[PDB]
């Protein structure tokens, strides 16, 4: 669930 | 505010899928590693995190289902 937050976040660099 | 987030599923579904094939593969989610600041460790929680009937395949929906649980906290 944080993962997925990292991995969302970095996509949306 | 739906709409906003069906436009980035399928922004961040087609770059996960880069090879055409209409779904996310576990080394599809490895290849980011490359292009994402993870590690291959973070990368496959991820998809674990997001294939909810664990058939190692990604699907749209299950990609999409992953983002909107996220686009909304
Ligand atoms: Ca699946």
């Amino acid at each position: 669930e944080g993962v997925l937050a990292n991995f969302f976040n970095s996509l949306l660099s | 505010g739906q709409l906003v987030m069906l436009r980035k599923a399928q922004e961040f579904f087609q770059t996960c899928d880069a090879e055409g094939k209409g779904f996310i593969a576990r080394k599809d989610m490895q290849r980011l590693h490359k292009e994402l600041p993870l590690s291959l460790e973070e990368l496959e929680d991820v998809f674990d995190a997001l294939d909810a009937d664990g058939n190692g395949y990604l699907t749209p929906q299950e990609f999409t289902t992953g983002f909107s649980h996220f686009f909304f906290s």
